[PDB]
């Protein structure tokens, strides 16, 4: 019964991970030393790489799962689910950055075109990846049995990044995705054409963030200290890693294939 | 096109001091200057380079530490800061402008100089003559000889020939094996292949008579050669 | 331009009128020499070994 | 009369067409036949220039096949080494609307111009370290679309008010003027000898004019849409035109009418610029699709096709030795095809 | 490296090149470009006065934002041969006299002018801002004689308003796609203030239009 499930789970995680990365190394691939003087590249570039380490480790985790062993794998597993998280979380940083972006495209045109740093969507980035990297190995030194099994001091740590994740990149992303929607129904929706594939686009992109990517990291933040009975523990964790892998694997056409401009 | 050059004097050993040339009549910011020394009674020895742009900075091993090369391209001045002046160091300093491009010709100008007096691996590029008498009319052949092969990879040999008549700066005569720079007369020719190279005059005048000079531009540092004087 | 303008035109007509003409099978003769002439030195032609070529890396 | 003048004009079109067909032996594909063909060539791009930040819509080859110029929309003149892809130059413009470019045999000058209705001489080779203006050529009520040198004191301009003129640019006057071409004349292309010079206008008609004379030897018609591009046949008694008709044809000075038309049925887009290959074998074509066709000369056929660009080709040059062919192109990229 | 000294400092001389030809370029991306045009003798010396030989170029500034407004009207040539040269530009400035209804017609020219321009293939995505200026002249005309001085085909009052909402509805009606560009539409006079706002808000929908369609909303 939930031993069949748990194998169809894996599966087709598996194969939807393969498309996944298959799809974000094309994306990165396309965006190399050209398409970058449009503003809205390097978010995606940074974006797709992120995505591409994260369902690789997907696709790795899974493989060490199919031939478990002692010892040596133990280590290697811990550190390279260390890196799934953290490209989990930058994933999530850099999905709250480009909506942002968008948004701020919008709200404020003459100082997106003529007074924004070239340079700010590079520096941005960079920061992003600074930030989550230093709050991912606090995580792991402080959450694994390799460094420190400290079990009070992983709680603390990820009821700390919980926070900072429910306060700022839920409620930032959502906030300036809608805002976006709003300003745009309200502003230039009337005069002309209503702009149908705006809506639907940015409409999607909330719905998957909100159902496939934060279901990994409330699970993973919350439900692991909550004292979920046995045989819903592994519900919760397959679902929320097959709705994570499922969004990193769409965030390319949802990003980059939906706003060729050029390409097209 | 001039390049006035100031400071200079009587320093005590172990003093500091700053020279300066200022640049006037052309592009200064898009120039790579050097400084080049000559002692009273020696030849030429290259001292410093910069780029343009302030990149790359390079010093002869026998300069390095104690002298620093900087350039002021809205004030178009160029510096050299000295200090611990060794007892080596009294000689003439010439400022000397220089632009890199394909076709290009470094070297085409040479500043008036200003004096410097103290109290008290490399290309070997020699030339084995000295003070050759030779009357005006005459075709003269004066050659140098380089430590290795100055014939680059690219094809260019990289062999720059000067004059230095008495009582004023040098000037360039060939900016590269076979390049005649502008202004002066089609009478020189710069020739020679591989190793060793020449330079001829077929019918010299009685105004260019004085030290000639051939320098390498293949590796840093640029070193000259002792000079080969003309004469009546 | 009521009456010189025609009359120029007219005239301009008259003077590639008198132009000498030749077989267009002399003149496609001839190119066609020219074009086997300079077979040789047509390195576009024909790709020449890389060790001549300038712009090979 | 008018009426008479008018029929005098038509009986002597009608004379020279006469004329004209009854020297027409036989045509080139006829002739060429039992012979080799040049076979299915293919060149890959050895450079890519990559400096320009808008639309390059001319270039011209240096004498030396190493320098080149490029112009843009963007205001920049820049000057380039094919061989390591250095920038030698690059001139600011006072107008960023140029649509040709010039580079003198001599190497010392080039020379641009565009809807700003002035041909500017550039100094390349100056005392100081700059690139400056030496002469500005006005003297055309239209948009200059084609520039030559003959020398250092000689330019034949064209222009889109109708008529060509060649220039004194020491004193900057015109000292002979080249009229009667209606419509704007698009192109222009010196013979090897800078005795002769032809230019091909929006009318379909390509002239043949004596630069000292200044009157128009020869006129060519076949064209059904207006003539965008034009180039001399090595041999100097042939040319080739490129219009919007999607064709390319070879016309022949001492036959004063067309040789064959260079088209296919897939090929509907204009034709940019066009060029020769050396020994004149290869028809080089710059078209609006993006791509470049090579045309055999002698047969009808394309020999092949280079593409690799991702805008309209502009503009095309060939090397004086024949080494390579450079393109430029409305995506800001010039590539070295050898 | 297998580079001489010289060439080192050729490609360090062709790097300054390249930072400068960077710095330009994003330099002019900053910049909105609108192409000028209309009829001479048409109000665009009034639209052209209030702020700064083939094109005369004009730059003016305007809340912190850079136009370089170009006057092409001067070309007298085959406009199909140069017009690609203006493709990418922000937005048109079209400029129409009302007052030359009668003034061989003005208007028909202008109209003819208007369909040949707006529908063009290489502006079918950039705006229009259809200047109608001389309405004090339109005023006076329609005081003196009615829009039916010289055209039938009109049915409607005699009266300013009508008549120029007659004409602002017929001139955009001349292009056939209206579900690709907008067409901007103002009145002005000699002695107009707020003139210049107008295209200040037309270029901020053009830009939010570009940026959307950057990001690929749009
Ligand atoms: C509080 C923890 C870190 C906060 C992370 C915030 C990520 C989103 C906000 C920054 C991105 C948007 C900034 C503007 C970028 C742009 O539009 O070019
Ligand atoms: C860290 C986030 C970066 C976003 C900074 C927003 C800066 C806005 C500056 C004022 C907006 C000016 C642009 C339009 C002019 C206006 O407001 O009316
Ligand atoms: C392992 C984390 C590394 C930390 C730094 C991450 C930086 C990723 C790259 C961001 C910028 C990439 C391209 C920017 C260039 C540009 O601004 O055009």
């Amino acid at each position: 019964t939930v031993h069949t499930a748990y194998l169809v789970l894996s599966s087709l995680a598996m194969f939807t991970c393969l498309c996944g990365m298959a799809g974000n190394s094309m994306v990165i691939w396309l965006l190399g030393f050209r398409m970058h003087r449009n503003p809205f590249c390097i978010y995606i570039l940074n974006l797709a790489a992120a995505d591409l380490l994260f369902l690789f480790s997907m696709a790795s985790t899974l493989s060490l799962e199919t031939q478990p062993l002692v010892n040596t794998t133990d280590k290697v597993h811990e550190l390279m689910k260390r890196l799934m998280y953290f490209a989990y979380t930058v994933g999530l940083s850099l999905l709250t950055a480009i909506s942002t972006q968008r948004c701020l495209s919008v709200l404020f045109p003459i100082w997106f075109k003529c007074h924004r740093p070239r340079h700010l969507s590079a520096w941005v980035c960079g920061l992003l990846w600074t930030l989550c990297l230093l709050m991912n190995g606090l995580t792991s030194s402080f959450c694994s049995k390799f460094l420190k099994f400290n079990e009070d001091r992983c709680f603390r740590v990820d009821m700390v990044q919980a926070a900072l994740i429910m306060g700022v990149l839920t409620p930032v992303m959502t906030l300036s995705s809608l805002t976006l929607f709003v300003w745009v129904r309200r502003s230039s929706q009337q005069w002309r054409r209503q702009p149908t594939r705006l809506f639907v686009v940015v409409l999607a992109s909330v719905l998957v963030f909100l159902i496939c990517s934060l279901p990994l990291s409330i699970y993973w933040f919350v439900l692991y200290w909550l004292s979920l009975p046995p045989e819903m523990q592994v519900l919760c964790f397959s679902l929320s890693r097959l709705s994570s892998s499922v969004s990193s694997s769409a965030n390319p056409v949802i990003y980059f294939l939906v706003g060729s401009r050029r390409s097209h | 096109v001039q390049l006035v050059e100031s400071g200079g004097g009587l320093v005590q050993p172990g003093g500091s001091r700053k020279l300066s040339c200022s640049a006037s009549g052309f592009a200064f910011s898009s120039f790579g200057m050097h400084w080049v020394r000559q002692a009273p009674e020696k030849g030429l020895e290259w001292v410093a380079y910069i780029s343009s742009g302030s990149g790359t900075i390079y010093y002869a091993d026998t300069v390095k530490g104690r002298f620093t090369i900087s350039r002021d391209d809205p004030k178009n001045t160029l510096f050299l800061q000295m200090t611990s002046l060794r007892s080596e160091d009294t000689a003439m300093y010439y400022c000397v402008r220089s632009i890199y491009y394909y076709g290009s010709s470094p070297f085409d100008f040479w500043g008036q100089g200003t004096t410097l007096t103290v109290s008290s691996s490399d290309i070997v590029m020699t030339q084995a003559t000295s003070s050759v008498p030779v009357t005006p009319g005459e075709s003269v052949s004066i050659s140098c000889r380089s430590s290795k092969s100055l014939l680059h990879s690219n094809g260019n040999t990289y062999l720059y020939w000067f004059l230095q008549r008495p009582g004023q700066s040098p000037q360039l005569l060939i900016y590269r094996m076979s390049n005649l720079a502008s202004g002066v007369p089609d009478r020189f020719s710069g020739s020679g292949s591989g190793t060793a190279f020449t330079l001829t005059i077929s019918r010299l005048e009685a105004e260019d008579v004085g030290v000639y000079y051939c320098m390498q531009h293949l590796e840093y540092p640029l070193t000259f050669g002792a000079g080969t004087k003309l004469e009546l | 331009a009521s009456i010189a303008q025609a009359r120029k035109l007219v005239e301009q007509l008259k003077m590639e009128a008198n132009i000498d003409r030749i077989k267009v099978s002399k003149a496609a003769a001839d190119l066609m020499a020219y074009c086997e002439a300079h077979a040789k030195e047509d390195p576009l032609l024909t790709p020449v070994p890389a060790s001549e070529n300038p712009f090979r890396e | 009369e008018l009426d008479q003048l008018r029929q005098e004009a038509e009986q002597l079109k009608n004379q020279i067409r006469d004329a004209r067909k009854a020297c027409a032996d036989a045509t080139l594909s006829q002739i060429t036949n039992n012979i080799d063909p040049v076979g299915r060539i293919q060149m890959r791009t050895r450079r890519t220039l990559r400096g320009h930040l808008a639309k390059i819509y001319a270039m011209h080859w240096g004498t030396d096949s190493r320098l080149l110029v490029s112009a843009s929309q963007d205001g920049k003149l820049i000057i380039w080494d094919s061989y390591t892809t250095n920038k030698v130059h690059a001139i600011p413009l006072r107008s960023s609307w140029v649509m040709t470019c010039a580079y003198a045999p001599s190497g010392n000058y080039v020379a641009c111009g565009g809807l700003d209705n002035i041909c500017s001489i550039y100094n390349l080779k100056t005392r100081e370290g700059n690139v400056r203006v030496s002469r500005e050529l006005a003297g055309h009520t239209g948009y200059l679309s084609c520039c030559r040198f003959l020398d250092d004191n000689q330019i034949v301009t064209s222009s889109g008010d109708t008529t060509c003129a060649l220039w004194d640019i020491e004193t900057g006057q015109q000292t002979t003027t080249f009229t009667g071409h209606t419509g704007d004349v698009m192109s222009l292309s010196l013979a090897p000898d800078t005795r002769l010079f032809v230019s091909g206008a929006c009318d379909a008609s390509a002239k043949l004019w004596d630069v000292r004379e200044g009157m128009c030897r020869q006129t060519f018609t076949g064209h059904e849409s207006d003539i965008n591009a034009i180039c001399f046949f090595p041999n100097g008694n042939a040319f080739a035109t490129g219009s919007d008709d999607a064709t390319c044809r070879l016309f022949d000075l001492r036959a004063d009418q067309e040789l064959m038309t260079y088209s296919h049925d897939n090929i509907i887009c204009g034709i940019t610029s066009v060029s020769f290959s050396k020994s004149g074998r290869l028809l080089l074509a710059g078209y609006d699709d993006f791509n470049c066709n090579v045309w055999d000369a002698l047969k009808a056929d394309r020999a092949g096709v280079l593409a690799g660009h991702d805008n309209r080709v502009s503009c095309l040059g060939v090397t004086d030795d024949g080494m390579a062919v450079a393109t430029g192109s409305w995506d800001s990229f010039l590539k070295i095809w050898n | 490296c297998t580079l001489s000294a010289e060439d080192k400092a050729a490609v360090e001389r062709s790097k300054m090149i390249d930072r400068n030809l960077r710095e330009d370029g994003e330099k002019a991306a900053r910049e909105v470009k609108l192409l000028l045009l209309g009829a001479g003798e048409s109000g665009k010396s009034t639209i052209v006065k209030q702020m700064k030989t083939g094109i005369v170029e004009t730059h003016f500034t305007f809340k912190d934002l850079h136009f370089k407004m170009f006057d092409v009207g001067a070309q007298r040539s085959e406009r199909k041969k140069w017009i690609h040269c203006f493709e990418g530009v922000a937005a048109i400035i079209f400029c129409v006299a009302l007052s030359d209804y009668d003034l061989m017609n003005r208007m028909h020219e202008s109209m003819k002018l208007f369909d040949s321009i707006c529908n063009n293939k290489w502006f079918t995505d950039t705006s229009i801002i259809l200047f109608l200026n001389k309405k004090d002249l339109f005023e006076e005309k329609i005081k003196k004689s009615p829009l039916t001085i010289c055209y039938q085909e009109y049915a409607g009052s005699n009266t300013y308003e009508e008549a120029a909402a007659y004409i602002q509805c017929q001139f955009e009606d001349l292009n056939k796609r209206k579900d690709t560009k907008e067409i901007y539409t103002h009145f002005t006079c000699s002695t107009d203030t707020k003139n210049v706002q107008f295209v200040f808000d037309a270029v901020t929908d053009v830009i939010i239009k570009n940026n959307l369609k950057d990001c690929g909303l749009f």
